[PDB]
């Protein structure tokens, strides 16, 4: 009646482990690693990240909010939220070892530009991958954080006598 | 590459100490003209064994979900009825895996359902 | 030891009359006296409550009080229920006096002032009465909110909460009577049967049979009560769901053979009509085909030690009513076929 | 002493108009609204008690008009009655509002209406009919099982919600999240109530599968506050998965760390190690997300203050405890330090992780002198395949307490021929981003002052003006901190300490700076265990006496 199979049901089996694994609470991220070493040890010694990096961006249909509103969601926002947060962890963990083409397609989504209720976390780890690639200096106020944070931290730094250190170079 | 790597140690907490200490002492005696091994042999003041066991090197004799031995007195005990997987598991890990999957089906105090690694019938009796 | 009997029994009398509306005579003196006696009991409960012959002596006085009063005649007074109720006697007393409208106005002011000073004794080393009373309202309003914003009747009554808990109130309330050995559980459960709502009651009992042991003498007593009194057990099998009776049986095999006995006895007061292709009863209350299919459905859908039993009890009542191998003759052929 | 009734009589009409909105909050939004504003309601009520406490009942008509109906609405609403002491307070209110001797029937009618309300709170059967009948017959009054009852209800949900987890894509009863939502509104009022912990626990671990969040952050913020005031004390797994799924709670625990180090407990670094360890932060920080976000709020404070020594000390404590909670739980499967601090050489971190307790006091010069040489290559030869910039290589050095601070105290011990490596290192610490022209000048100003100070140490116990001459600019904190090092190290100190301190403490800023310096120096020593009892007792005395002066 209301069976849905997981979004990764149709995928090539080792993805299905990776993301099956990252479903599971905050140690998701090791388990993701655990899987990578456990598939260097099984017969497909490689894992085709360009398979998985397409699959993530590709969109499918969803009908949510009311009973009636058609939208096109990509995989990344559609799959389990804890699998998001750890994926993104793991990708700082193997950033070197992915092609750029895919990453950038991921991030752009991540940015969650032009959403109501963006996902803080994702945006942030988006930022923290941009800042590791060397292409998302972004020339903005683009730091992982909330504005409401940024300001409350300036507000308390101000209650202290500045260090003679020189760190800004105008 | 030749530069010092981040390196850290698994095994007996008693055996790990002196090596972890001598590293601390000898780290400034790293050099990038000699190889990684020709720096490591004279830094840790040891030799390594040249495939000490090449057949049973190590079988990750670990849960294949949590990748740990000893989950709460449970050992990697629960296995696959398959020559090509043979992957141990724990009761708890494998129960929380197969019960989540759609494929698996539950008898009275048994779960028949797919081995995570190889997708073959595996049975769990609680 | 005997110093505490004279204290506690006179306190019991005082407590019993507390909620009774003759409160005119009362004053701050009575309230002070009550609460200091209650503090003393609360200190007793604390100090020498655990691993005493004093412990067991007090319970004997308690449970003998609760059986000589009965729940019968002059008044069905609760009283302070048991060994744990020594620890919060005070609060029971407090709650009851407030409900009591006959409470004179001077006593109510001094009372409330003594219960809730303020934060003038915010630094109090013992949890005073004030803090327990907050805690109450809190859990209490707490339980409201869960009940109406996330509680549901589990279908497997065993894995509900209200039932599961009311059972445990019953088990504790028979564990005490068993130790006492003054009246047998039988008499208690007979009186119950008259007094309280039956549908409710049975489900409790049903689930009580299943709760794994807490000191299963409890479960073992209920089966003797049931098998002893046939008339109630007829209503039981009739009132519950199927899976409940299935698990009743596989746990307690003393129930298999008489339950099956009741189905045998219901099947044999049907009759077929040809024109609607269905078994139906004569009388309006006669468990329909629908219901009877289902329960045997279940009983079969059970562990091996019952499935064989019941399946053989079918083949035997089939042969007794002619070994036809065609429908429209033997209710029991029908069933055995309907199980594939 | 200015207002009396005015601010209170305004907020009364705000609240009375809002209680009439909410009214027993048997809907979703009545509840969210109640859920948030409740706290201010509590403070209103404290002010209201003070107002009702000072005066007496039936006599005054201040807000006695509608107070009945305010406290009715409040009471019949249970979302209120679950918050900290609101119920005790509302009782304290009513205790004022009764009369002992009611004379006009209005006062008696109020008193009756209050007995009604109290009974409604305390001893009312607004729960399931069957269970009441059963128990009353059994011979219980509600009180004596309410507890076990409750706990049961919970452990049903607790367990049930745990099951919803285990069915990760099973053709089964998906417990509809609207119930989940429901509870989460119920847990905020009563996070402080002991007999619910487990429930909480099993909501904050079993996220499951939805694209979207399904709880509300009224809940994520409620949890936060009772954690960091330590009024729930959860298991560690609970709170990591909490951070990990409402990022502004994690930011908001870090602020709640800053205010400890900035406002209340300036330079009590034992209380700060206490706060880091009794927060689970080091723990959460095993997780490459959480630490990356932490370090960046740490980075934004390092800039707004241009290197507060007190903010630097709290980083040295964080690293400390991070490493040795990382160490612990990480034998198999930990994330490689190019993952935590990705902006610098893995090599350099791998050196600087090696703690100085587990090195000889004699092999600290070796270690430092090597660190500096590789830093010199990472900063000055800023080439392709290195750091982004110096900043990041300094930010590496900060995190490591022991190393940064030990340069100075080792320069004094090698004042005869100071090593250029350490001079450069130290000028780098007290000033990164200089130009090599400026760093050469800094090193040689320091070398001149090493000559003067070594002459003065090898001399007798001399004046303080001779030292303030060499002190007399943009390298001031370099020289002052080195000179304090001199005072505490040399046996000629403990005599003309005060003479120098009083001169150098122009302002309060300098005093607070040196208090932090001393507490850091002493936490560093007591940790590594290394002491001259002279310098210990001296530093303690001066720290004690200066914290009065400020
Ligand atoms: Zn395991
Ligand atoms: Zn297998």
């Amino acid at each position: 009646e209301g069976v849905e199979p997981a979004p990764w049901a149709q995928l090539e089996a080792p993805a299905r482990l990776l993301l099956q694994a990252l479903q599971a609470g905050p140690e998701g991220a090791r388990r993701g690693l655990g899987v990578l070493r456990a598939l260097g040890s099984r017969g497909w010694e490689p894992f085709d990240w360009g398979r998985l990096l397409e699959a993530l961006c590709r969109e499918e249909p969803v009908v949510q909010g009311p009973d009636g509103r058609l939208e096109l969601k990509p995989l990344l926002l559609r799959l389990p939220r804890i699998c998001q947060r750890n994926l993104m962890s793991l990708l700082m963990a193997v950033r070197p070892s992915l092609p750029e083409s895919g990453l950038l397609s991921v991030l752009q989504i991540a940015q969650q530009d032009l959403a109501p209720d963006p996902d803080a976390w994702l945006r942030a780890l988006g930022e923290l991958l941009r800042r590791d690639l060397g292409v998302g200096t972004s020339m903005e106020g683009a730091s992982p954080l909330s504005e409401r944070c940024q300001r409350q931290l300036q507000s308390l730094c101000r209650g202290l006598g500045l260090g003679g250190r020189r760190l800004k170079s105008p | 590459p030749t530069m010092l790597p981040e390196c850290f140690f698994l095994g007996a907490d008693h055996v790990v100490k002196p090596l972890g200490i001598k590293l601390s002492r000898n780290i400034h005696l790293w050099d990038p003209e000699n190889s990684v091994l020709q720096n490591l042999k004279d830094v840790l003041e040891i030799d390594f064994p040249a495939r000490a066991i090449l057949e049973k090197s190590d079988f990750t004799m670990d849960c294949g979900i949590c990748y740990a031995y000893q989950l709460d007195g449970t050992i990697p005990d629960q296995v696959c009825d398959n020559s090509q997987c043979g992957q141990p598991f724990h009761q708890i890990c494998l129960y929380e895996w197969l019960r989540g999957l759609l494929t698996s089906r539950q008898s009275f105090n048994i779960i028949f359902g797919e081995c995570p690694y190889c997708s073959k019938p595996i049975t769990l009796k609680m | 030891m005997e110093s505490l009997l004279q204290h506690l029994d006179r306190f019991s009398e005082l407590l019993a009359v507390s909620s009774t509306t003759y409160v005119s005579t009362w004053d701050p003196a009575t309230v002070r006296r009550a609460l200091q006696w209650a503090r003393y009991l609360r200190h007793i409960h604390r100090r020498f409550g655990r691993h005493g012959p004093i412990r067991t002596a007090l319970e004997r006085r308690l449970h003998n009080q609760w059986r000589q009063e009965g729940g019968f005649g002059r008044g069905p007074v609760p009283g302070l229920a048991n060994f744990q109720a020594l620890g919060h006697c005070d609060v029971l007393l407090s709650l009851r006096l407030l409900e009591n409208r006959a409470l004179g106005d001077a006593a109510r002011y001094h009372l409330v002032q003594q219960l809730f000073p303020g934060p003038g004794v915010r630094d109090a080393d013992e949890e005073t009465l004030q803090e327990s009373l907050a805690r109450l309202a809190r859990r209490r309003s707490a339980v409201h909110m869960l009940r109406f914003n996330g509680y549901r009747e589990n279908p497997n009554l065993q894995e509900d909460s209200l039932m599961k808990t009311q059972a445990e109130l019953l088990l504790e309330r028979l564990q005490e009577v068993g130790k006492a050995e003054a009246e047998r559980p039988a008499r208690f459960l007979s009186s119950l049967w008259e007094r309280l709502p039956q549908n409710n009651f049975l489900k409790v009992i049903a689930v009580a049979l299943l709760q794994p042991p807490l000191s299963g003498e409890g479960s073992q007593v209920l089966v003797h009560w049931l098998l002893g009194n046939s008339e109630v057990f007829a209503a039981f099998c009739r009132a519950l769901p199927a899976g409940l009776l299935t698990l009743v049986t596989s746990r307690h095999p003393a129930l298999s053979p008489v339950y099956l006995g009741l189905l045998t006895d219901w099947g044999q007061r049907l009759h077929y009509d040809l024109q609607k292709g269905i078994w139906v009863g004569t009388e309006s209350q006669d468990v329909p085909w629908e219901e009877l299919h289902n329960r045997f459905q279940s009983l079969c859908q059970a562990p091996p030690p019952l499935k064989d039993k019941v399946l053989t009890a079918l083949e035997t009542c089939k042969a007794q009513d002619g070994d036809f191998e065609v429908p429209g003759l033997s209710i029991w052929t029908d069933l055995l076929l309907a199980l594939r | 002493m200015a207002q009396d009734s005015v601010d209170l009589s305004c907020d009364y009409q705000f609240w009375m108009q809002k209680l009439s909105v909410w009214d027993q909050a048997s809907t979703l939004e009545t509840q969210q609204d109640t859920c948030l504003h409740v706290a201010q309601f509590q403070e209103f009520l404290r002010k209201m008690y003070e107002a009702l406490k000072e005066m007496d009942s039936n006599t005054v008509i201040e807000r006695f008009p509608t107070i009945g109906q305010l406290l009715a609405k409040a009471c019949w609403n249970p979302f209120i009655l679950a918050y900290d002491e609101s119920q005790k307070i509302l009782i304290w209110c009513l205790c004022c509002l009764i009369n002992k001797e009611p004379q006009n029937s209005g006062q008696s009618k109020l008193n009756s209406w209050i007995q009604g309300v109290l009974s409604h709170i305390l001893s009312a059967l607004r729960f399931d009919k069957e269970v009441a009948l059963f128990t009353q017959g059994l011979g219980y009054a509600p009180i004596d099982y309410y507890p076990g009852l409750l706990k049961n209800m919970v452990l049903s949900l607790a367990s049930e919600l745990r099951e919803n987890h285990l069915n990760g894509f099973n053709t089964q009863r998906r417990m509809a999240p609207e119930r989940v939502a429901s509870l989460s509104r119920v847990c905020v009022p009563l996070i402080t109530l002991t007999d619910v912990d487990p429930l909480v626990e099993a909501l904050l671990i079993c996220h499951g599968r939805e694209p979207q969040e399904i709880l509300q952050p009224e809940f994520f913020e409620a949890v936060n506050e009772a954690i960091l005031l330590k009024k729930i004390s959860l298991p560690m797994s609970a709170v990591v998965c909490l951070w990990l799924r409402h990022l502004p709670s994690l930011e908001k625990a870090m602020l709640h760390l800053f205010e400890k180090l900035i406002s209340s407990e300036r330079n009590c670094l034992r209380r700060i190690e206490c706060f880091i360890k009794d927060s689970s932060l080091p723990q959460a920080a095993c997780h490459p997300a959480i630490f990356r976000v932490v370090d960046e709020m740490f980075r934004c404070a390092l800039l707004e203050t241009d290197g507060a020594l007190e903010i630097i000390a709290t980083i040295q404590v964080f690293t400390q405890c991070f490493v040795e909670a990382l160490e612990k739980a990480s034998k198999q499967l930990r994330f490689a330090l190019k993952t935590y601090f990705p902006y610098t050489s893995p090599s350099l971190a791998m050196v600087l992780l090696q703690d100085p307790q587990d090195i000889p006091r004699g092999h600290w010069l070796q270690t430092l002198k090597h660190i500096s040489e590789l830093l010199r290559e990472a900063v000055e030869d800023q080439t392709h395949g290195s750091c982004g910039g110096p900043f990041e290589s300094w930010f590496l050095f900060i995190h490591f307490g022991g190393w940064a601070e030990m340069v100075a105290e080792q320069l004094l011990m090698s004042a005869a021929e100071p090593p250029t490596a350490l001079l450069w290192l130290l000028a780098f610490y007290y000033g990164p981003r200089d130009g090599r022209q400026q760093r050469a000048q800094t090193m040689v100003q320091v070398k001149a002052v090493l000559g003067h100070l070594l002459a003065m140490s090898r001399s007798s116990s001399l004046s303080a003006q001779d030292l303030q001459t060499v002190a007399g600019a943009p390298a001031q904190q370099l020289i002052r901190h080195l000179l304090l090092n001199f005072l505490l190290w040399a046996p000629g100190g403990h005599t003309i300490a005060w003479d120098v301190i009083t001169l150098m403490a122009h302002t309060a800023e300098i005093t607070h700076e040196i208090i932090g310096f001393l507490d850091q120096t002493l936490y560093r020593w007591n940790r590594l265990g290394i002491e001259s009892p002279r310098s210990e007792k001296l530093a303690r005395e001066l720290l004690k006496e200066l914290r009065t002066q400020v």
